[PDB]
């Protein structure tokens, strides 16, 4: 179950390969068995989806057998299976997409509770660690909330996904 | 129990061979499809000597067809050598499993020529026959309960086309709808007109005459099915503009014109908003091409509407199918669905009836 | 001449005789030339596969003959079945895929079968 | 094929004693083309009339042989004279004429002669 | 007695199929002769084969033969091709005893003055079939022929359209001959063939004491034929269309009838033929009329020998009077082909060798 | 034997019948034997016979099967049989004619005798049946004596002389 | 049509090789200068060399069914193995003797070959 | 016993057709095929003899025939030869003549035409009747290949040390020959098909003086001469006649250039391979044209119509130890050394710019003198060695597949 984690509202890129390089004609399902994207001929259509806009694929590489889905401006509810039957194998592919932000926009002094939003997506057995280079190495699940705000509490680490042993990287926007 | 050797008897094989045109080509005309119907096309055959076989069982298959591809391949050196890209881009791209890959331009002569698709037929070459099969009710798939030999296909025109089929042929008893595999979606839907539908294209579809192909067309749907879940036409799915549009060069001139208003009846005279690009993407290969600017001169284009494109949606009520195309080779295979490539071989191997040593 | 077609779809030991006796202005000159040689190529084509056919015919140790018989087994892997509805009700151009998968077995075999006949005659 | 009846009107033994052994600008385009066309014509028709002459003969069993005998029998029971008188006398030509009222047994033992060498071999 | 097999005996039986047509045609000549010489014939081989035949005899009916029919209807296709006649009546008179109007379809065509010349002819058989040729000179048109010989193609026939007279080719090879299917009935026609040509040359006239002397040789062979008593006339024509009634044909420019009374007016015990070009005509290939240009202001002049003649008697009651009217163009072309047969291979047999 | 009669003058049409359709040689010949019309392909050619000004044939009809004998103008001497010679048949026709003139066109009073000249033919066995509208079908010989001239002696006789079983209509020259 | 072949690679090997050679055998006119008319000539020079080939062929067979071969690539005869003629080692002629030499070295009497060949399907003829 | 289908070639004898890709030198002959196959012959050592081989003299068969039947078409001048009153019109050597037709004036040169008894005539005009060379036609040489008709084969020796003779390790079976220039040249060849980068000479007899040695350098030397000359063209009756015009502008003598340099690493590369052939302490060295018949004595070639007739005795004389230059040109003819009937060339209206690369080049070993200098003058005027240079590596073959051979055999 290969998974990928987007920044939920970036440009995220899922692949399936074709070893038999000839450009044939391909097609993307959901886990609803609807179609979102596919080739017919040397055309582009896009399945009747709620992502039509949002999920786009890289015609350059059809040729070389080489056929993805590329979605961008990603949001929770993209989070779902999508699978590829190139010439007859159902090769699958999982897709868990969701992105950490802050709520307390102004409304911060220095000893007030700060606010944070998980989109924490259904069926899935995440952790979140969310972390700083410059010392913050805090544990927490939804809400972020810190009694002293010091040198040590802003910034941006590599935010532990832990979606079997899968780790990717994204953003928290907290600057001092 | 000793097998002996029978000479002679009539045995066929399914063969792959390279097939030969034979367009009527006037040979005097400035258009650059007729020049080429010269330049690799024989022309027609005298007479067609069309031999009726009775008491055949022919296991016809439309979709693993020869004369599809060999064709595809042709026609795309038709639109290559023909209608010249004067500014075409295509991406070389090269591999190294992300890699940076690049788009040459190729410039060309780059005339505005009229395209007059005179039909194409195709001839098996000599020690192989084509084989039609002319019963009105094929399926796509199984024995077609008459089969007959023949030397050259039907004429057909190199139509080039999206969500409808122009220029094509007719079917005879129902508006026939076919599909390789209908049970489940992404695989496309293929309909043949009993009545040609005329459109007007200048720079409109006559009401009456569609809508009663549509009612044939899911009268069609509800034999198929179960005479429940309605099928309604909608709108487009999306994706590239030209598959979403009905897209079509006549006179040298790319029109592409939207076909949701058609396309929007619930089943239980019409005028279209044509628009012209000066930028394409090939039918014939990935790719983007850059053509001169229209000519000034009003160019009325009037083609049947034979054939019809569609595509199924997974659900968990009313169908609903979606106009398709782009996949020429499938537009192709409306046309030449009733045709199979044969090789003879009369040897043959026999029973045990036998004993000599 | 050819023989190349016969009988449709019929009890194979039927067509098994029909076969013995069964055959055995211009307005523009450049439409007739360049079709009229196709048609040729067509009938030297065919005389000269009759011609191969009975080369390997003789190589199996019958040249000339229609129906050839000659010692060699009918092996039991090759779509075994009851010989009699074969004769009824199958006709050669559906038997043609129950042997597909046999036939260049079944042509090694008789192969040789006559090479070893003809090592046996002659020593 | 106009060449066997150079041996008419010779005895019939020598006749056969021959037949043991027979054989052992727009100016140029144009001529080039049709004229050619035509020409060859011809001559596949010649092949293919001489192969339908071998077919029938190889049916007989007697592949490729000018000369062969097959194990039937001569009908004897409609009126025939004797083989020295046969030989002698008369000439291949009129001899024609003596089995011309036997046409229809020349079609039967013309097939009959095959039959029998087909049920020589399939028994 | 065991029957044993023969494969290419000397065995042949009568019987007809299509021949092939053979002209040296030039191709690179304007007259429609030539034009459809090269798209419907072959070129001559250079190298005729003809085996002679010894101790052979074959029985030949030229009145009876077939293969003249082919080249009737070969022939009647090459005048459609080459004139084409500008004003056309052909009688339809449908039938459902001048019932009906029987208007005459009035079809009119382009009219070009194109050069008629008659070029050589040879018809040669298909691949599996001979064409016999009887080398006897003494064949008297119908029966056995002592001597034949094979040769798939025929000696060049000019093919030329003539009443009353043929004319270029087919020279007798020994003596002036006779030939009728029945020399008594006198609707029949007879053939007679000229030992040697008596040249006549016609111009916008005929070599006199030789055409005297071939006459007498006629008279003779007729004689021969005859009781020697019963004088031969020749006298004016019988009567009818001008076709018949008068020499006609054409030499490159338009057709012309001529008078043939000087010809004609002996009783056996340099002459002038009046003749006249004519542009309406009753055309032989079918029967109907047409209409032609008026012929070309440039001199033609014909040079050609006439070495046939088509005689017919007068019936009987004396003394035998014979005119010419001979305008059956199959007669013409039985008179050139008269000692060719078309004849099928059979190379197979049945022979008592006791094994 | 088919027998056809005339009217010294008149036109015959003499009619033979071509089994086959294909308008083959023919000849028209007289009981002497004497050639008088015949088919030469497609030509026409006349024998040296008395009818050679007078012979004639609708050429049209020969291509149809129909190969008729026309004799304008006919005369008495002329009456004898023809033949037809299409195929292999010698079809015999027989043509017979005379004339009923009279001698006395005006030279007639009331009640003087009148006389009738019927210039028959040589060789032949009239039946002189002079069917005349008086009432009067006389029986007689080449000549009738009309003993009494009346008012209704106008009008046009119809002297229908039979000849075995051989009939057809008379125009006679009587008027008054 | 079996004239055509262009292997000779048993020549200088054994002649055995040639021997499986033969039982394996035995098992678009542009118009710019007016190409249609150039492309049916040479379609009727390549057919005319396939109707001399299959011509040649029947030829040959001919004369081969004159002895008693008829269209066997291996035929049998009881004429003398040489012994009177190329007397060289059987070994080194089908082993070592190049097969269009070998051919010369026959063509010396190749046509007297043919003729006790001839004798000898005439003595088989009749054994009875 | 018999092997039926068995590969064996006996060297044979066949009429090859042309291949062409109104003007005779391009008469109607068949068009080059399309797809011209070509198997090569794995271990096939064909033996040759270029000077002997059946090819060579069927080829001449087959160019002597071609040549007769080019030349015919072209219409003849046979009874315009009459006597002649001419005046003498670097010296320019040509004399402008008057002939009396009711007089006319036409131009001549000094060697077309000889003094009658100025009074001047035509050499050969009564012995010959002359021809008049056809406006219309051109006289220009183009590639014709050579194909053989059915049932014979075209055998291609691919060797670099071919030399036309003995075994060829590479050959190949080809339907059409690549394509020959026919080119007219003596003592020399001119746009011919460039040789391997080694030089070969090849000869008949190496020792004989009698067989001519023939040379193709590796590398095409240039050889383009021009003659600026202005000429016209005039309209005489014999029927309208056509023949040399007025000339406006002086005369030149056509001028060639080559390059000095690579000339002399030419033949310094000829005279290596002369060392090999005949022993390289032997010395050898070069001579001007020995002479005899004035045609054979000069180069003969031709362009534009026009024969130029280089005897440049300076070029081919090269004496060693082992620019510019001019030329004349005729009218009067005598080509492949016929002694029929002489066609006449008119000139061409306009300078005449000649480019070409020299190919190879025939000389004639001096009878031996010996092995203290070998004297190699320049031979040729045998029309037959330059058609035989162009196609060394080519020859017939027909097929036999009927070999014999004893193998051990009882049956019945
Ligand atoms: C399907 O079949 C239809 C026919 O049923 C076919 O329509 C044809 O299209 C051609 C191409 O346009 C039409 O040809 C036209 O004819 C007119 C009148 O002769 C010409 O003037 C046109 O050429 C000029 O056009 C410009 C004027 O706007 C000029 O400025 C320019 O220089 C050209 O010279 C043009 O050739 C033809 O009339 C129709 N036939 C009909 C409508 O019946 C159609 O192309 C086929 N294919 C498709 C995809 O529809
Ligand atoms: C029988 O055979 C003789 C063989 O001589 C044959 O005679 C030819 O007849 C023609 C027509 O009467 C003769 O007349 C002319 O000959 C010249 C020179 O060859 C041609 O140029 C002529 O052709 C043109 O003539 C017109 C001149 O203005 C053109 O307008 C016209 O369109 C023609 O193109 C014409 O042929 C001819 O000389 C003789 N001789 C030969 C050798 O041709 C005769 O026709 C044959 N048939 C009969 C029934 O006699
Ligand atoms: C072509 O025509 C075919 C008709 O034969 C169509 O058949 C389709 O076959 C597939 C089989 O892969 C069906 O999919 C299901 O497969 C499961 C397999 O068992 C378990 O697997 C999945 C996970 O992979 C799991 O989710 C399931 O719940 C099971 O636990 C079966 O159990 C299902 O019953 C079903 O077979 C398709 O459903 C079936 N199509 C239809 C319409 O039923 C095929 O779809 C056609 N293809 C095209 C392109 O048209
Ligand atoms: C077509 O008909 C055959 C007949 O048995 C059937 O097997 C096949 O499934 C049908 N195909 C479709 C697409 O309906
Ligand atoms: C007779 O006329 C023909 C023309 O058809 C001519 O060729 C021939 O020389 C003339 N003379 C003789 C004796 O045939
Ligand atoms: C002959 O022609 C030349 C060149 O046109 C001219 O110079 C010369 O004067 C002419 N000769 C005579 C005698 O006129």
């Amino acid at each position: 179950k290969k998974v990928v984690l987007g920044k939920k509202g970036d440009t995220v890129e899922l692949t399936c390969t074709a070893s038999q390089k000839k450009s044939i004609q391909f097609h993307w399902k959901n886990s609803n068995q609807i179609k979102i994207l596919g080739n017919q001929g040397s055309f582009l259509t896009k399945g009747p989806s709620k992502l039509n806009d949002r999920a786009d694929s890289r015609r350059s590489l059809w040729d070389q057998g080489n056929f993805p889905l590329i979605i961008k401006n990603l949001k929770i509810e993209d989070s779902d299976t999508y699978i590829c039957e190139v010439e007859d194998q159902k090769e699958e592919v999982q897709l868990l997409v969701f992105g950490l932000t802050a709520n307390s926009d102004t409304h911060l002094l220095q000893g007030q509770s700060l606010t944070l939003t998980l989109e924490s997506p259904p069926g899935s057995s995440p952790s979140v660690q969310c972390r700083s280079p410059r010392g913050k190495n805090i544990q927490g699940g939804k809400t972020l909330s810190v009694s002293q705000l010091e040198l040590q509490d802003s910034g941006t680490w590599t935010c532990t996904v832990l979606q079997n042993q899968k780790k990717v990287e994204f953003k928290i926007d907290i600057v001092v | 129990l000793w097998v002996t050797v029978y000479y002679g008897v009539p045995v066929w094989k399914d063969a792959e061979t390279t097939l030969f045109c034979a367009s009527d080509a006037k040979a005097y005309e400035t258009e650059k499809h007729n020049v080429w119907a010269t330049h690799a096309c024989v022309p027609t055959d005298p007479n067609p000597q069309e031999i009726h076989l009775e008491n055949v069982t022919e296991e016809f298959n439309m979709w693993k067809n020869n004369m599809v591809e060999q064709m595809h391949t042709d026609i795309i050196s038709l639109w290559d050598q023909s209608l010249k890209p004067c500014v075409k881009l295509t991406p070389l791209c090269v591999t190294l499993r992300l890699i940076n890959c690049n788009t040459s331009a190729i410039t060309q002569a780059c005339p505005k020529v009229s395209f007059e698709p005179i039909p194409i037929h195709y001839c098996a070459p000599a020690g192989f026959a084509i084989l039609k099969c002319k019963d009105k009710k094929f399926n796509g798939t199984g024995p077609c309960p008459s089969v007959s030999t023949v030397q050259c296909t039907h004429g057909i025109k190199p139509v080039v086309s999206t969500q409808l089929l122009l220029n094509g042929s007719l079917a005879e008893e129902e508006v026939m709808i076919r599909s390789e595999n209908i049970t489940n979606n992404a695989k496309n839907i293929l309909v043949q007109f009993n009545t040609p539908v005329q459109i007007n294209c200048t720079r409109n579809v006559s009401k009456a005459t569609w809508n009663e192909t549509l009612g044939k067309v899911v009268k069609q749907l509800r034999k198929h099915f179960g005479n429940n879940t309605i099928i309604r036409f909608a709108n487009s799915s999306g994706g590239d503009l030209e598959v979403t549009t009905h897209s079509f060069n006549c006179g040298g001139e790319f029109f592409y014109c939207n076909t949701s208003g058609l396309f929007n009846s619930t089943w239980i005279s019409i005028t279209l908003p044509c628009r012209i690009k000066q930028i394409i993407n090939m039918w014939q290969r990935i790719g983007q091409a850059m053509y001169a600017p229209p000519i000034q001169g009003v160019i009325r284009c009037v083609s049947n509407i034979t054939g019809l494109i569609l595509t199924r949606d997974g659900g968990s009520t009313t169908e609903t199918f979606r106009p398709g195309g782009g996949d020429m080779r499938d537009n192709w295979r409306s046309e030449l669905y009733k045709y199979k490539v044969v090789k003879i071989e009369p040897l043959g191997v026999a029973p045990t009836r036998c004993k000599r040593r | 001449f050819l023989g190349f077609l016969g009988a449709a779809g019929s009890t194979m030991g039927a067509a098994s005789m029909t076969l013995t006796v069964q055959a055995r202005a211009q307005q523009h000159l450049l439409k007739l030339t360049v079709w009229g040689i196709k048609q040729l190529q067509a009938r030297v084509l065919a005389v000269e596969r009759y011609l191969r056919d009975q080369q390997l015919l003789g190589i199996w140790g019958c040249s000339g003959k229609l129906i050839c018989c000659t010692n060699v087994p009918w092996n039991s892997s090759w779509s075994n079945r009851n010989l009699s509805e074969i004769w009824d009700n199958m006709t050669w151009l559906q038997w043609d895929k129950e042997i597909s998968n046999y036939t260049q077995i079944i042509y090694g075999l008789l192969e040789e079968s006559q090479n070893q006949q003809e090592k046996n005659e002659q020593d």
